[PDB]
């Protein structure tokens, strides 16, 4: 008991759409993630820190999406407003 | 012949005021028997006051009850104080 | 004083025996 799973979170779209982070696809201690920062081997102990509560409260739970001789690279712009 | 019966009450009146002595919940317990007073716990098998040998009327007023109880002497006490440091 | 019965403190053995002192596992959100 006791693990997390290790899939099932795709909190993406809810920063994209957070108004916080600076994400130009969509308009409509003192650190701020533990990557330097031991919790002592509790995990309850990033529920501290407010963008990471954030991934657990507001997340979904997605499902998988499953699937020459010289490179020519093209530039390709997308501007499409929708709703 | 039953074993979960309760034998402990509490009266509902807060008469905690001259009671800091006794035993406290934490109000007062009230038992459903007395206490057990017991003099000394190790008994001293040996000494003919108890082992009545059948060899050879009379009284004998002992020093307190501490001659049945195994008390150690001072001075093993006092060795193992100075063997404390 | 004498019309005043006492309220009798049960046991309830399993509560006797083991009792330990869940979200704080965290795999329940």
């Amino acid at each position: 008991n006791q693990l997390i799973p290790q899939a099932y979170i795709s909190n993406f779209h809810n920063r994209l759409t957070n108004e916080d982070d600076g994400i130009p696809i969509f308009t409509m201690g003192n650190a701020v993630l533990p990557d330097l920062q031991d919790q002592h081997h509790n995990p309850f102990n990033i529920l501290r820190y407010p963008k990471i509560r954030d991934t657990f409260i507001n997340g979904k739970v997605v499902s998988p999406y499953r699937l020459s001789g010289e490179a020519i690279m093209i530039p390709i712009t997308l501007d499409i407003e929708h709703m | 012949i039953m074993i979960d019966a309760a034998s402990s009450f509490v009266l509902p009146i807060s008469i905690t005021k001259n009671v800091d002595v006794l035993q406290r919940t934490d109000e007062i317990l009230w038992f459903r028997g007395p206490s057990v007073i017991v003099n000394e716990r190790i008994i001293n098998s040996g000494d003919p006051h108890l082992s009545l040998p059948l060899n050879r009327n009379e009284k004998e007023s002992l020093p307190g009850p501490f001659v049945l109880g195994l008390r150690p002497s001072a001075k093993f006490t006092a060795h193992r104080l100075s063997m404390l440091r | 004083f004498e019309t005043m019965v006492a309220n009798p403190i049960k046991v309830s053995r399993l509560q006797s025996n083991g009792v330990l002192t869940i979200h704080y596992s965290l795999a329940n959100f």
